[PDB]
């Protein structure tokens, strides 16, 4: 039988207002003698009508795999509205229903700091610059940084870490080499949550 | 006071008819106090004729397109100045520091056009079967209260149709 | 039919002479009615007899849960022997088989860096006491905070988090009250990892 | 220089007949050098005599447990100050900063003791099915190329048979 498997939608489109947040709805292992999938999706009980289905693809295990995406409102996903979707198809017995929405909790602001590199560090080619990001609720969030404007790529970051308050922190650690640090050069740590003002804070660091 | 908007895109998007794409644009507001505020992201189409060596936008002209020298601009077959029509258009009603962009969206339009959607949720524009008739020159401009508090370009076209689009800007 | 799942031992096992190190064989899903299992270990090809069987436990969901636990040799671990276990009983068409050993690839130092909170953190409650450990492999490793001797339990770590040099780092974090810090106190980041001298170094954190 | 060995314990162990528990002590060694050395984790047992107020540890003995007054100890049956058998030994031979402790394991003896026996792989002592005959007075002391590096004691009885143990030190 088919199972389906009900996604959030990222946390960037659901706090920028320049991008389309959606729910996706993934039906896996239909089958080929009875393809033909039935959406029905519903937010807080009613029934609404805008969902597309993406082309189906073959998988090539003998199965397909059958998309329906639903856009959604910014406002109405970080209100905590939760979205059902409803799936049908005739190898299935009876209808399979899944539903997701934002966690439930209240929102927490993220306290975000920017740590520069042990002076033990200096040694090594390269250095790391530390960002502790905690205190924020949901874990539903979106860390990067930058340079006179433009996107440092050389980070990595934890996964969000539930604290012993209730609330989640993390740490993100961008690497640049000994010279740029030593120099003077601006970094700043870029965060976005739903609890900040704007959904959107940065904080610099430099020597 | 007020709110902050900042604008990231590429200049340019070079397609080959047939090809499905988007736009890339983000779009950044940071209000920094609580006044209630309304919100359009405008997106505009120009047409970049074939004996166009480039493109001119008058910057200045952006912010007051309704003036003489913005509505009969003198660079005329080549210049981005004035409008009448806007491609698209997604507002905003009831915005604020607590009440955020996403949240506050309130309308959406776009004209008809073969190809053209919005892609869900979003201020980017999406072509789907891609063809010559969709090249020229396009803004998306964000205002704030119905003054623009950011603006870019991206030329979006074919290599053979593609013209260099030059920002015409004061001193 | 029985599941099986083979456990390698806890790192600070395996890291300290003064404790002892196991391979744990579960076999779940023992049925009522066969639950005789036979057990048979071996240590790269080679079979070993030292295994004892704990005692039988029922988990009433209708199965039994049988478990062996293999003693093992810190220096056969850390050099990396391969464990198998055999599981065998009258419901298996055939034994099964499970393999398990530490984790292949060239050992590698942690670089351990402390880092005290940001000037912007000095007028919460709290504050935070950073430890960086990085540059290190395998992931196995146990990390911990004291002052005066004496351990301190309010602290978090995140999982080892894949860096792009393909070793791994991560972030804990100590959350002490500001007077403490402020008063010149002494705290301190315990590390063990096979790749340090001695499997053992601290650092410490104080003005 | 040399090695530094650090040992943490409880000093007492208070069992009931019948359990089954084991020791929890906690060593470490740091090699502060490339040389190579030998270590040995030896355990020893001393008789608690019922009309003992209290055991008394000559520390400087266990440097020297063949000195005179360390052979014939003044507070005679109350004195833990020198040893014949060793009740439990793990030895490690070729021992290095780069080769430490656990890897360099070699040897292990163990006395014939009713329900004592090893935790396999570690230090500590275990008692199954525990008797009044596994009271007394337990020492677990480290050498490293047959000098004592650390040592610490457990008081490792029933409540009833418990002797307060005292270490008796230089000024
Ligand atoms: C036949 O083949 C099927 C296809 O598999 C292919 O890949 C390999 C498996 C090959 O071996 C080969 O078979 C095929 O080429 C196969 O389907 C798989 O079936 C699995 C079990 O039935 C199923 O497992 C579940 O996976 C869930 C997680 O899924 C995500 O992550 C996986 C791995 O990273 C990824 O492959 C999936 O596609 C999912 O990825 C997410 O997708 C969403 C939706 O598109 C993304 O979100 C949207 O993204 C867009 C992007 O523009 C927008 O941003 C929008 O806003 C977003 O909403 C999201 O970003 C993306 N994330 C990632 C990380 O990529 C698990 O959640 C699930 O586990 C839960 O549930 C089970 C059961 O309740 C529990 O056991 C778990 O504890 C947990 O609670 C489960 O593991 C696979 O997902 C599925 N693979 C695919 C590709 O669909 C099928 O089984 C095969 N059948 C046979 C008989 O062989
Ligand atoms: C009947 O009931 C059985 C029991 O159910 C009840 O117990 C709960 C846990 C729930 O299961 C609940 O429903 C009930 O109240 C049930 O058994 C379960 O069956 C599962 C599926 O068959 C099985 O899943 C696997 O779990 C692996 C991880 O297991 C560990 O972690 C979980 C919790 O995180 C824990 O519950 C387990 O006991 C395991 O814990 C580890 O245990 C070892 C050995 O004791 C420890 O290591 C030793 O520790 C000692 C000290 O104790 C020494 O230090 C020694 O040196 C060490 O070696 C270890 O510390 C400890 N770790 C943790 C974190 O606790 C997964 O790894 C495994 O995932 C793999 O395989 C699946 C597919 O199966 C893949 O999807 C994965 O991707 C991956 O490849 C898998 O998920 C459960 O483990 C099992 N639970 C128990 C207790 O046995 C049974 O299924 C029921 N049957 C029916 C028909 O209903």
């Amino acid at each position: 039988g088919p199972s389906v498997f009900l996604f959030p939608p990222k946390p960037k489109d659901t706090l920028m207002i320049s991008r389309t947040p959606e729910v996706t709805c993934v039906v896996v292992d239909v089958s080929h003698e009875d393809p033909e999938v039935k959406f029905n999706w519903y937010v807080d009980g009613v029934e609404v009508h805008n969902a597309k289905t993406k082309p189906r693809e073959e998988q090539y295990n003998s199965t397909y795999r059958v998309v329906s995406v639903l856009t959604v409102l910014h406002q109405d996903w970080l209100n905590g509205k939760e979205y059902k979707c409803k799936v049908s198809n005739k190898a299935l017995p009876a209808p399979i229903e899944k539903t997701i929405s934002k966690a439930k909790g209240q929102p927490r602001e993220p306290q975000v700091y920017t740590l520069p590199p042990s002076r033990e560090e200096m040694t090594k080619n390269q250095v790391s610059l530390t960002c502790l990001v905690k205190g924020f609720y949901p874990s539903d969030i979106a860390v990067e940084w930058e340079s006179n404007g433009q996107p440092e790529n050389n980070y990595k970051t934890t996964p969000p870490v539930l604290d012993s308050d209730g609330s989640f922190f993390l740490y993100s650690k961008l690497t640049v080499d000994k010279s740029r640090w030593q120099q003077g050069n601006v970094f700043s740590c870029s965060v976005m949550h739903e609890a900040l003002h704007n959904h959107y804070t940065q904080k610099s660091l430099s020597l | 006071r007020g709110v902050t908007v900042r604008m990231e895109t590429p200049e340019a998007i070079l397609f080959s008819p047939g090809e499905t794409f988007s736009t890339n644009v983000s779009i950044h507001a940071i209000a920094h106090d609580d006044q209630t505020y309304s919100m359009d992201v405008v997106w505009l189409r120009f047409d970049v004729p074939t004996s166009c060596a480039e493109m001119r936008i008058y910057e200045s002209c952006l912010y007051h397109p309704q003036l003489p020298e913005c509505l009969s601009p003198a660079d005329a077959p080549c210049a981005a100045s004035t409008w009448t029509s806007r491609l698209a258009v997604r507002s905003y009603a009831g915005c604020s520091r607590t009440n955020p962009p996403p949240r506050c969206s309130a309308e959406a339009h776009m004209e008809p056009v073969p190809g053209l959607a919005w892609q869900a949720a979003s201020v980017n524009l999406e072509f789907r079967d891609a063809s010559p008739q969709h090249s020229g020159l396009y803004l998306c401009v964000v205002y704030v209260n119905d003054h623009i508090h950011a603006w870019g370009h991206i030329t979006i076209s074919t290599a053979a149709q593609y013209r260099n689009a030059v920002v015409e800007q004061p001193l």
